[PDB]
Formats: C-alpha cells, structure tokens, sequence
C-alpha cells in the first residue's frame, strides 16, 4: 500500500541465524609417466625417453595445483596473528556459544557443529597418489577456535590491531548502532535477545542434521575428484586401436617392427587422457580458487568486522559472523536483525511551527492520528518533538507536505 | 568354490587363488612412489634431506623418521614447535637451526594470548 | 537441429519470468526502498527515500524537500537521455 | 571400444547447462513476493 | 574417429572456460544487484560514477 503520507515502521524485531557453506581447498595428487603410462616397462621407457618432454609439464603442473591449493586453506583461517582462548567462565552475558566453543570433554577439541559436519562428510596400481595436507584438520580447528574468542571477547579490535576487551551486551550495542538502532533498544531487551540467540543456534544445529543437501558443494567436489581419478583408471583399460590392452601381450606375441607402432598407439593415447585430466584439474583448481578468495573475503568483512554490504554476510541487516571448519571448505554462521511486526503511520516531511520549519535530526515524524512524535526508522520509539530532536532551516513555504504543530523548547 | 581370481571395483586384481591349495591371497603393489630433498640456501649450508613420500621406512644421514606424509631420511624430530618455513606436509616442517642440522618438527600456530 | 547432432536447449526461465522478476524488484524498490530486502516490505512515500538517500550520501534532506522539483525535472531529463542513447549507439550491447 | 570419452563430453555439457541455469536463477530471483505498483503512479513527480 | 574426437574435445574445453568467464560474469551482476538495487551502497565507482 502507497500513499503520500503512510510510512510502515516495526514495532519488533526477530534474531535469525543463517548458514552458508563454501569450499576452500581441493585434494592434492600427483602422476607418475612411468608407472602409470605402460608399467616399467623398458621399450616404454626408451621410447618415452625420445617422444617429447610432455611429463615436465604435467609435473609442474600437478605440484603448482598442489601449491596453490595449500595456499588456499593458508590464506583463509591464518588471519589471526595470535591464538586467543577464552576465558574460564564463559557467561558472555546470557548468550550459549557451546554449539560454536570448543568442547574439551570430547578427545579432540572440535565443537559440536563441527563434530556433525565432520560425520556427515566423511597408492593406485597407475602412479596415483594424493598427497597430505599441509595443515591439519586440528590445525584448522585452533584458527577456526582463536578466531571465535577473538571475535567473542574483543569484538573486531584484534582485527585492526591489539585486541581489547569488551563487553559482549556493549559489543552488541555497538552492533545495533552500527545497523541503525540505537543502544537502549538492545539494553533494554537484553534477556529476549539472548533467548532468540539461543533458540536461532539450537533450530540451525538441529537443521544441519535434518538436512543432508547442505553439504552439497563439499560433497560434488569429493565426487569429481572421485570420478576423475576413477574415470582415468578405467580408461587406462582400452584398446586405444591396437591389438590388445596389456601391454604383456603385445611385447611377448609379436616382433618389435610392429609392436613399435602398437606401443607409440598406446603412448599416445595415455598421453592425451593425462592432458585431459590436467587440463579439466587446471579449470577445477581455479574455480576452487575463486571459491577460497570469496571464502576469505566473507571471513575479513564479516568475522572480522561488521559489514554495511547488502545479502553479503547474511539476509537481513549483519550483527555478527562466526566460522567454523569443515571438510575442504568453511561454514559461516550469520547473525542478522530482521524487523518483525510492521505498523503504519501518518508521516510528513516537515513541521510549520511561527513560520520556521523544522526537520527531524536522525529519525522521522509519525502520527497515531491526534498527535506528532519523532522516532528512529527502523524501530518505533516515538518521542516529543523538541528543539533538540529537530533542525531549523529555511521557510515555511518551500516544503510541500508540510504539516503545522507545536514543538516544545527545553529552556 | 568356482570362482578363482578377484577383482575390484576399478577392475584391478586384488586376490588370486593358486591353483594347487584351497588358499586365497591378496595382490598389493610393492611400494612406489616420489622422492623429494628439502635443503636451505646452497650458501647458507651444504646438508640435505630426504624425504620419500608415501612409503614405510621399513621398505627404504642415518637418522629415520617416520612422518605420515612419508619417510625423512637426515632430518631429526624435536619437542619443540616454530614458525616454519620448509613445509613437509601433514603437519610437520623442516628448518637449518642448531652444531647445526637439519631439524623436523610441528608447525607453531602463534603466540598463546589469553584477553 | 543441426545435422551433425548438435542441440540447443531452452532455459527453464522464459523472457516472461525474467521480465516479472525485474517488475517485482522495480516496484519493491520504489515503494518500499530498501526494506523488502532486509525484511517485510515497508512502505515509504518516494521523497521521503530519496531525502534518506541524500542523507546517506552527506547532504542533508533539507536540500531536497526545497528543491524537488529541479531535481524530478533532472531524473526525468536523464532518463529520457538515456533512453535515446540506447538506441543511437548500438555499440553498447557489445558484450552480448 | 574405444574408451569412454563420450560420458565426460556429456557430463560437461549437461554441468555447463545446469550451471548456465543457475547464473539466471541466482541473479533476478533475489526477491520472495512479485510486488505491484498502485494503480495511482504520482510518484512525487517522478516519471518511471 | 581420432580427428572428431579431437574436435569436441577442443570444443568442450573452450565452452568450459567461456562458462567460467560467464559465470564470473554473472556473480558480479547478482553482487551489483544486491549491493546497488537492494540497497545504497558506499562503494566509490561500484554502482555508477
Ligand atoms: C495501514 O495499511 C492498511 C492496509 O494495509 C490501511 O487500511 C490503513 O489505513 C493503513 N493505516 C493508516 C493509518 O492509514
Ligand atoms: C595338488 O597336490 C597337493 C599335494 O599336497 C594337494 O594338497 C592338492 O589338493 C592338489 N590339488 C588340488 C586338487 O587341490
Ligand atoms: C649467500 O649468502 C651470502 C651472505 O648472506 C651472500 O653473500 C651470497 O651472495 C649468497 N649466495 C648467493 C648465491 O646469492
Ligand atoms: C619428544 O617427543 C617424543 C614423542 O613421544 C618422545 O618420545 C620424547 O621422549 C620427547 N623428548 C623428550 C626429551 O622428552
């Protein structure tokens, strides 16, 4: 509904917690010409020896992906000089952050989300094999740990420099002033926030299991490994044009004039499949790469601070950010305030009061039908009009819309 | 009792049946893979490291240390954890500090700050 | 259908769904402004958005609410501008 | 019999159109409710 | 049977990579949309000059 002067401001809010899963990193692999191209054998290797230098580029290739995507998980969860822990007594003002702490009673310190997240995702005869990680699932767990009580007990302060204590209500105050509503609000509503907090974590903690497609891109990314490699094994096994597949056959039935041509055909066709498999490797390891960029930025703009940007770090309007790890990627939870309950008023653009008109500083004018108040915009706080919440400048005239009323002087 | 050899699921011989005793066993690859040598600056020293990688040092400087990237040969493990600039992998790092070698040991997150 | 076996297949979203789509965010954005993403739709008179906007840039509302209608007669000016020049250029749907 | 190379072009191109679906589903569906204009378009002198 | 392989390998892999730039493409066209459509943006020449 439109009209000149109607304006729909909340008279409550709601607290939503949201989830968003990106990958990071890919797995690390590596090929070997020889092992994987005919087996050790010594005309394979002779002839290979002179036909081309095709495996130098395939190796350097495999070890930069293999760089590359250490640096991925490097430059995402190392963002924190020191490694902060919290404080014995976790009170935090009546907020639960045992969902998203870490929990000593269990062998190895990952927290809850963490735990389900793990448990839902869980030397080939070729030359196929896949390298370790350089940085451990407990060495992400610490970043992902130290990045929490930073975030929990100095706010975004270890982020621009030395972390300073606060706080967590005073943090969150500042949060609501940063989005538009001022301190009191939060202050004053302390307790209903705190239980939304907690309900909003319990219903997403709750949600994560339900749900098993949550995991998807984690999940397609494991597959696609799975089926390159597995696609690469069984393709090994063809004819590629020649009289038989193992190469057995070929070097023990017939005589080197032909099983020369026989084994250049297979040398060839191997060739080409290890191309394939770089090249379309090449295409996945740069969009891993895009991925872990986007995943890192999310962290710096909202772990590290709160973010003015729109659907970036949530839907709605962004309080806080929290990260948590997740196999080959990461898992934000977003914290947003979104106004629930809308009531609508009368509103106009100024106020005529012995011929000066008067604009409202930092709010706007609402009426309930018999009377004029001032109040923020995105929550109803109505106040009287005084010389203090309103400005002075220009005429009367000029405003269209203007209304006339009086407003009251402090002195 | 008919069936004789086995294979698995990437079509690869994984238990043969000998044709003389009612006995099965396994087929596994004998240990392959790459070799790697992890050094500093040429300049700064002469001392070298090798590490095989994905293998058991059964199957291979006389110091061994089993990693779980592999198997580092010349390189000794210390209680310690630093800031690591060679990485191994899994983990471990390898640096040239004291009289001097070659020293494997656990990468160092930072510095324990309690606010 | 080309001869030697090469398709095209459609999109599951029509010119239709598109060009609705791109209404619904037109009209949310002018009669609520900003608050249809956030959350509920709130409606908002037009210049009260555009003083809130002019307070977001660092002018203050004061210099729209007097000058109104100079700066209607720009954005319609504009708009009509724009309009012709997608058409006397065809060069700017070089990327399509 | 020789290899298997059609499944991977296949697999590609059906990827590439699922994704090509997407692109638009990401980019004009970022609202809930199909809004409409009031029949009255005032405006405060806007010409839309 | 080699040489049309060949061809829609070359053709497969070109499409793969023009898909990556549409797709890039298209992720800054749904961030422009959310940052400048959804909501004013304090971004010096991001939505407009
Ligand atoms: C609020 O909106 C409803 C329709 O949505 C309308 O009937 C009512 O008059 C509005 N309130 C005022 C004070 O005009
Ligand atoms: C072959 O001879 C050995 C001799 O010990 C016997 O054990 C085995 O059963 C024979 N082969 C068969 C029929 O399994
Ligand atoms: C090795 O280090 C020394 C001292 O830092 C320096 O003088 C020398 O140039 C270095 N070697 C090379 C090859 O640069
Ligand atoms: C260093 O750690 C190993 C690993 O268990 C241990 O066996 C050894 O005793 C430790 N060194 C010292 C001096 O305690």
């Amino acid at each position: 509904a439109y009209s000149n002067n109607s304006i729909a401001i909340p008279t409550n809010f709601t607290i939503s917690v949201t989830t968003e899963i990106l990958p990071v990193s890919m797995t690390k692999t590596s090929v070997d010409c020889t092992m994987y191209i005919c087996g050790d054998s010594t005309e394979c290797s002779n002839l290979l020896l002179q036909y081309g230098s095709f495996c130098t580029q395939l190796k350097r290739a495999l070890t930069g992906i293999a760089v590359e995507q250490d640096k991925n998980t490097q430059e995402v969860f190392a963002q924190v000089k020191q490694i902060y822990k919290t404080p014995p007594i976790k009170y935090f003002g009546g907020f639960n952050f045992s969902q998203i702490l870490p929990d000593p009673s269990k062998p190895s310190k990952r927290s809850p989300i963490e735990d389900l997240l793990f448990n839902k995702v869980t030397q080939k005869f070729n030359g196929l094999t896949v390298l370790p990680p350089l940085l451990t699932d407990e060495m992400i767990a610490q970043y992902t740990s130290a990045l929490l009580a930073g975030t929990i007990t100095s706010g975004w302060t270890f982020g621009a420099g030395p972390a300073l204590q606060i706080p967590f209500p005073m943090q969150m105050a500042y949060r609501f002033n940063g989005i538009g509503v001022t301190q009191n609000v939060l202050y004053e509503n302390q307790k209903l926030i705190a239980n939304q907090f907690n309900s909003a974590i319990g219903k997403i903690q709750d949600s994560l299991s339900s749900t098993p497609s949550a995991l998807g891109k984690l999940q397609d990314v494991v597959n696609h490994n799975a089926q390159a490699l597995n696609t690469l094994v069984k393709q090994l096994s063809s004819k590629f044009g020649a009289i038989s597949s193992v190469l057995n056959d070929i070097l023990s039935r017939l005589d080197p004039p032909e099983a020369e041509v026989q084994i250049d055909r297979l040398i060839t066709g191997r060739l080409q499949s290890l191309q394939t498999y770089v090249t379309q490797q090449l295409i996945r390891a740069a969009e891993i790469r895009a991925s872990a960029n986007l995943a890192a930025t999310k962290m710096s703009e909202c772990v590290l601070g709160q973010s003015k940007r729109v659907d970036f770090c949530g839907k709605g309007y962004h309080l806080m950010s929290f990260p948590q790890s997740a196999p080959h990627g990461v898992v934000f939870l977003h914290v947003t305030y979104v106004p629930a309950q809308e009531k609508n008023f009368t509103t106009a653009p100024a106020i005529c009061h012995d011929g000066k008109a008067h604009f409202p500083r930092e709010g706007v004018f609402v009426s309930n039908g018999t009377h004029w108040f001032v109040t923020q915009r995105n929550f109803y706080e109505p106040q009287i009009i005084t010389t203090d919440n309103t400005f002075v400048s220009g005429n009367c005239d000029v405003v269209i819309g203007i209304v006339n009323n009086t407003v009251y002087d402090p002195l | 009792p008919f069936q004789q050899f086995g294979r698995d699921i990437a079509d690869t011989t994984d238990a043969v049946r000998d044709p003389q005793t009612l006995e099965i066993l396994d087929i596994t690859p004998c240990s392959f893979g790459g070799v790697s040598v992890i050094t500093p600056g040429t300049n700064t020293s002469n001392q070298v490291a090798v590490l095989y990688q994905g293998v058991n040092c059964t199957e291979v400087g006389s110091n061994v240390f089993q990693t779980r990237a592999g198997c580092l040969i010349g390189a000794e493990y210390v209680n310690n954890s630093y800031e690591c600039d060679i990485p191994i992998g899994a983990g471990i790092c390898a640096s040239y500090q004291t009289s001097q070698s070659i020293i494997a040991y656990t990468m160092s997150l930072g510095a324990e700050n309690s606010v």
